[PDB]
């Protein structure tokens, strides 16, 4: 796991150099955007269940997937689906807070495509669901923070693909 | 009590690999004996009790061969992969003749659980070093997410036939030469030596 | 047949900066199957076994054990 | 099923099925025809069971059909009746199996979490299933109603 | 894990239809055969060790394998071999009782050939040994229950092969 | 745990003599009441939560104990109280089905009084509450089965007191 | 409180309070004046926050106060407003403490269990507390409202 | 663990009343002294090794206790003794920062008497030693802070006694 | 694990013969050489730290590997590298004492390739380092013992490569 | 095989959209940079032999690798080593011209790891050699083009390692 500051100092450490002026630039930019990140995290922490609720309704309900024989059918599999959406949203807020996508790759997207293929989960349908989450969470946090959430929701989508 | 709830949930996360709210009808664990009581004050007992339970059975004994049960069991309780074929054999004996309750009990009772994790620590992902094949095997076990595969990462430890035959190695070769040559040579402290062929 | 036990675990192996009272002195409910194995482990560790009680079960019961 | 439960327990303790478990599955095998007959009448009368039980449920819990309730509007009411139909189907499966294992595996594992994501009240779902039990018991004979009603009783107990 | 009844109801559950008359017919057939299944399981539970002993003597004894250097030689290896035969016979009775081979595939035949290859166990000789077990167990349980035991024993052989 | 049959057989086993004629009569009596026991267990399994809810409302609610400082105030303590009542009801039904109080002794009452005293639980209030449970459950199952149920609920009361 | 949580973490790792932790302790103590002022505002307006927000909750969720609902009748509705009163009190305690551990210790550990036992809808309780938060925004200045809002956010988030 | 704020709000919670102005006054008083508590904690954190060293030398050293057969003799025993003194001082500074004795009462004092009596550790000598620690730490922090610390040291002494 | 004696008797055991005169000659040779092995082990055990120090200095230091971003840079990785070198030397002397390389293949080189590839450790640099160890240890133990330590060190090199 | 243009249009194709204005901006950027790429390719194509010569001399020569038994010793292996270095440089400039690393992963690094492990080639020595190539080629093409050749050379290094 990394964040923006940790990534900057790690890169400088690899090249064996004190923090550059460009490295100081990146650190300043993260600090300037940091308070916005904190506020957005508070908002979607409060509305996490509601965001999942809306997204499930807006793409995953009243569809062939939730009807019998569509994987999301069965109460087990429905609970697993909504739990996975909560996983994605929680890790997206972690990534947004950190300012780095390393968390997503290291803890979420490693082996996730392989497991989904083995399970039979539709990778396309999960991607559609988390894009619906992206719309809902953008509305709640606001436009500026919604952009930041999007660059990590899309990262999760690309990993799933 | 705040920490106690965290540690109870953490035991679920390590033992069952995920939070158990999906995959259980009702919560089927009384943590009250562990919480403000001495009945399961030993987490060494709470973890074991969860291991005996039906939920562990349905999740990890019912669906996999005993070989995979052993690898998952050491991941779930000891934080590592099977050390060597010796542990594979011992735990297979136990799983063969006494079942899941005894196997989980053996893992948790093991001096390894006590020494590393201890009476009062939820077992954690351990990065072993000293056992030689253990670290690569352990990383392969832990990198897999739950229900990723039906394959056994540590199927069993294969014996190897050494390529380099001894009695060609330098020290024995010198000694073999000496014993042979000295035997053919004359023998000290003997009356008859010209008679021998 | 859970056994209620009271025991000590002094350890000369290391000096521990983190809390050790919890492990050092404790009372636990050990089932009948486990008690021999645990008794041997704690006795090997050298801790003094202060007290034993048969918390659950009866002192002698031919069948109908817990 | 009873057979798979016996095999699962025997496998967990690594011993062949005891004569008690073998006798258990033998008696279940003998009563299989009665079990299938009970399931047959339940599926024959599935429509009216769902319909009239749903009406009783709405009377019992007016807040459900009130504005703001989960089943407010004809569309939402239709989907709740669909859920009642699904649980009747699971009950017939469970009666045929002789165990609550299929019911649990299909519609009781995470039932609380699924419903909380939906926003639906689980105790009200339980009341609706109680109404279904009453209708089914009336349709069945006294001996048959005791068994099928017991399966409904497990479902409502899990809902609680 | 599945059985005949569970497989039938699961097949109908995927459709979402109630049990139709053909599904009822399959369930009736399993109920009709269940009584002989129970009797056979009780019979080989009584003779479990004897069945293993007879099969081992029939094919695995007085042969090179049990002679030195043959892989059943060494007391540990002999114990492991008879343990595996106990395993196979017990899982065969599980599958026969269930009326489905899902137990064999799930708990026996997955990762079994690879482990045997790594161990050096001869898959061919194991297949022969369980074939001998099949003969002995068929004689004890009777002919028709012998047909039922045979299909699952053959299933195990095919997985090993 | 000991059933009524288990206890009778155990007494005969301790004597070393086969089942006595009086022992047979005891076993017959338990078999006679067994079917009623099954019916009552099914009834209170279905209404378990309702029974607890009614009893809590009858004695434990809108009282000083639920008001602040009364040991049932605070969300966690209220949840503990209700689950204790469901524990009592569930073990009561186990004892009723068994026909003996051994389960209550071994799994419930031991250490219960001392731990309640250490925590500050009002034992008198709990005893009155489970008495209210006895009344409610007796109404549901019936008078005959309720009278049998009462002996085990009163056994719990005596152990608590 | 911040002080006790910092002490707890330092206790676990067996370290005397780090210089930065000491700075945080000092800062919280100094800004305690603002903390007390915010709590004083909330306790001054306990009546209208609960009353107005509860009425907004009833309007947003008519099913809770409908016949056959948890809040039907003036007696039950009085108890419902009492619950909202309790949660506002916990929020004021949390603002004074500077941490949410008092709120959690008192009234968020097991709310689902308690409310499900009562039959009350847990999402509806969350929406009522959301109403209290919205009412709080007008009463508190923008800078002050953000501080109190976070405690309200934790309560609703745990509730859901 | 409890502190001044937690104690005040806990008392109000038992009362079932919102924060009274008197309760606010108590909180204000704790805030008033929190400043001095912080700097005292910093001082003894830096000098903790010196404090333990000085107290051990003042009372524990050059005695029959650390001479052979005195239970402080043996390097392991000496390390354990100074470890306990480190524990006591660290918990004392925690209690001093909090303004409450709860941490001492629960985390330290309970069971300590039983362990010390069982092991044979002399509680009288430990009380004397922590008394010496109290004098040294009072000198380092200052008089006002020493008053704040000394009560918690005496609390530990009473628990040992 | 095997020894020279254990290997000889195990070969005779595989054939199924009591120890032949040729087998006895092998065993006698190992006994004759045992004292020389014990001497060499006594030497390098005393100088183990020096052997590692010299090898590290000769091949691993003042290069990019131990400067920022080099896999030996960072104190954690430097400690790990010297620990691996002591691992290699300790197991090499175990194999020398045994007179058999089965120790090395069973312990040292089981997946060591795979671990180093995963970790990013340069196999070639490790091989160079243990080559330097071989030079130093050969000089310490003498020519005849050195050519015995040499073969085991080269066996480790081949396993790594 | 892919280009920057081909990658952009393929991403838009996966989404199923005609080239968006953002996609057009990427394409326009690549067109703007194309001349610089063509220049750099013209430079290193002329100096390819010199780049290989300097890199070999700087890192691969006068060491054990190119002296008896070193994998570069023997004229056949020396020719193979310099041929591999020209392979790396040629594909690196292909990737630089394309503006995409898909060439390197599809061609250069498909099993290159496995081949070198089989052959006994030291991966670390190859990585050092192509690092030297990177230094020389960066100096020839200039800083801005060198940091473009640099990333592709480092991609090859990572694949080897
Ligand atoms: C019924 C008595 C109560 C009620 C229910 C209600 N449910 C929904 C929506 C869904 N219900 C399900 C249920 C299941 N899915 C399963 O796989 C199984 C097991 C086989 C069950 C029981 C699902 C998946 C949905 C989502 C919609 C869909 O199927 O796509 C609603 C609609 C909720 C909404 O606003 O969208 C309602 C209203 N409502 C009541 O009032 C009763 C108390
Ligand atoms: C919901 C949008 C879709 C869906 C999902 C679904 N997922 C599973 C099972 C699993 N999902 C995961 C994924 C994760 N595990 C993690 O730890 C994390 C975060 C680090 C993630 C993202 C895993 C491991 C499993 C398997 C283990 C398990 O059950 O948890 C299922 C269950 C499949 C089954 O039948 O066993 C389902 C149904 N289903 C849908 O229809 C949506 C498109
Ligand atoms: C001996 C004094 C007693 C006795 C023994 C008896 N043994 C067998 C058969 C076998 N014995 C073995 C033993 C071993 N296999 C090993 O690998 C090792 C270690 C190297 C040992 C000791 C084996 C494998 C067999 C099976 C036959 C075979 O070798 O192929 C028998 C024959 C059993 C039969 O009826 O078939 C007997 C009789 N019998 C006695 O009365 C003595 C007390
Ligand atoms: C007997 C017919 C043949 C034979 C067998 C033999 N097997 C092993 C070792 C193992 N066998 C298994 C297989 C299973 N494990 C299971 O849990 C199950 C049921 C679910 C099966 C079928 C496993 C895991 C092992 C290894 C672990 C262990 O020792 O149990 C050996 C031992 C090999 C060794 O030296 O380590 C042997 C000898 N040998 C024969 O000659 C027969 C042809
Ligand atoms: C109001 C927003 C919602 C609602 C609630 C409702 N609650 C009850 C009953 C009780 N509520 C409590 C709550 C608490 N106890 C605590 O210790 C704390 C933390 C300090 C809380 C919040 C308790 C104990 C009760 C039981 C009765 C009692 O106090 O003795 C009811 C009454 C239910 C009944 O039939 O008796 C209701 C209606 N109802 C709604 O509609 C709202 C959505
Ligand atoms: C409800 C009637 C009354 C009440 C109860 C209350 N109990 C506790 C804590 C505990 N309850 C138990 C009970 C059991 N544990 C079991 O395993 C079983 C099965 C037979 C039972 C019945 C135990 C052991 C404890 C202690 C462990 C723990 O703390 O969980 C509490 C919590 C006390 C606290 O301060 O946290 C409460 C409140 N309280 C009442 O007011 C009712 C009169
Ligand atoms: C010695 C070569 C160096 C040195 C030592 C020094 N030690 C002390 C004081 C003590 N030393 C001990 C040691 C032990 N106690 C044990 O139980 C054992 C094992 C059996 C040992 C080794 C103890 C207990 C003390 C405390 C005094 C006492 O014995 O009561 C001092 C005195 C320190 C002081 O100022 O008080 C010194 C100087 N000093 C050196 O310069 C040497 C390098
Ligand atoms: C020093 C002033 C005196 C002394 C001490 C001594 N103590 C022990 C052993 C233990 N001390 C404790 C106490 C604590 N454990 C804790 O975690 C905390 C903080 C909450 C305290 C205060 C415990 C648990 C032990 C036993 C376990 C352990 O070793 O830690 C010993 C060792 C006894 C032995 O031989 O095993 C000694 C010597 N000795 C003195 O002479 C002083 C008067
Ligand atoms: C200087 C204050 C003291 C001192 C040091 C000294 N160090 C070395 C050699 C090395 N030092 C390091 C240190 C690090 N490697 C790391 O990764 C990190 C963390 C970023 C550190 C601090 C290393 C790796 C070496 C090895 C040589 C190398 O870097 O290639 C020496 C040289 C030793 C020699 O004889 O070869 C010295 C002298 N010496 C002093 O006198 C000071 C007290
Ligand atoms: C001498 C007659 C002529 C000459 C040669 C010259 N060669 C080199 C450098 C190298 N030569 C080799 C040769 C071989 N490597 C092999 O594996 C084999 C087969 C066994 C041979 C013949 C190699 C590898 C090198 C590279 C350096 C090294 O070995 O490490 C040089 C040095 C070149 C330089 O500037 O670096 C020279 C000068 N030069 C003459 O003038 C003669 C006509």
């Amino acid at each position: 796991m990394q964040d923006a500051i940790t990534a900057v100092i790690n890169a400088s450490d690899v090249q064996g150099k004190y923090l550059d002026t460009a490295a100081m630039e990146k650190l300043k930019a993260y600090f300037a955007t940091g308070e916005l990140r904190v506020r957005a995290a508070s908002v979607i922490s409060a509305n996490a269940a509601n965001i999942v609720k809306e997204a499930v309704a807006k793409s995953l309900l009243y569809s062939d997937i939730t009807r019998p024989g569509g994987n999301m059918y069965t109460t087990r599999r429905y609970a697993a689906c909504i739990r996975d959406l909560d996983y994605y949203l929680r890790y997206a807020t972690y990534a947004m807070l950190a300012g780095d996508p390393s968390i997503l790759d290291e803890r979420v997207l490693n082996g996730l495509k392989e497991t989904y293929n083995s399970l039979g989960v539709p990778i396309a349908a999960t991607v559609q669901a988390i894009q619906a989450m992206k719309e809902v969470t953008a509305s709640l946090v606001g436009a500026d923070a919604g952009k930041e959430m999007g660059i990590y929701f899309d990262y999760i989508c690309s990993g799933l693909s | 009590k705040q920490n106690l709830q965290l540690v109870i949930q953490a035991a679920y996360r390590q033992v069952f690999e995920r939070d158990v709210a999906p995959y259980i009808v009702r919560d089927e664990f009384t943590a009250l004996e562990s919480k403000l009581s001495n009945g399961e004050i030993t987490l060494k007992e709470f973890i074991e009790a969860l291991g005996c339970s039906e939920l562990y059975q349905k999740e990890f004994y019912t669906p996999y061969p005993n070989t995979k049960v052993i690898e998952l069991g050491t991941k779930h309780f000891l934080g590592r992969a099977p050390l060597d074929q010796a542990e594979i054999r011992r735990y297979n004996q136990i799983l063969a003749t006494q079942g899941l309750k005894a196997f989980v009990q053996a893992l948790v009772s093991s001096a390894e659980y006590a020494q590393a994790f201890g009476e009062d620590t939820v077992p954690y992902r351990r990065f072993p070093t000293l056992p030689a094949a253990n670290f690569p095997n352990t990383e392969k076990l832990h990198n897999q997410l739950t229900k990723q595969s039906d394959a056994i990462v540590v199927p069993s430890f294969a014996p190897v036939k050494p390529r380099l035959d001894n009695t060609k190695l330098p020290l024995l070769s010198r000694a073999i030469a000496e014993q042979e040559a000295k035997a053919r040579q004359a023998d000290p402290s003997k009356p008859r030596f010209i008679e021998l062929g | 047949r859970m056994f209620k036990i009271t025991a000590c675990v002094p350890s000369q192996t290391r000096i521990r900066t983190q809390r050790e009272l919890q492990n050092t002195y404790f009372t636990k409910l050990v089932p009948y199957e486990n008690w021999f194995r645990e008794q041997q482990r704690i006795q090997k560790m050298g801790g003094k076994i202060v007290k034993v009680e048969l918390f659950t079960g009866k002192p002698g019961v031919n069948t109908g054990l817990a | 099923s009873v057979v798979t439960k016996s095999i699962v327990n025997a496998d967990a303790e690594a011993r062949y099925l005891s004569p008690g478990e073998l006798d258990r599955i033998k008696n279940f095998v003998s009563t299989g025809e009665r079990r299938l007959r009970i399931a047959q009448t339940l599926t024959e009368n599935r429509e009216r069971i769902v319909k009239q039980a749903g009406d009783q449920l709405f009377q019992k819990r007016p807040d459900v059909v009130s504005p703001g309730g989960n089943a407010y509007g004809e569309e939402m009411t239709a989907t709740c009746l669909r859920d009642l139909d699904y649980y009747l189907r699971l009950v017939t499966y469970g009666i045929v199996a002789g165990d609550v294992t299929p019911i649990e595996e299909i519609g009781l594992v995470g039932v609380r979490e699924m419903y909380n994501s939906l926003g639906t009240p689980i105790p009200a779902v339980a009341e609706g299933i109680r109404a279904m039990k009453n209708v089914a018991c009336s349709l069945l004979s006294a001996e048959d109603a005791a068994e099928a009603g017991s399966y409904f009783d497990f479902v409502i107990g899990a809902m609680q």
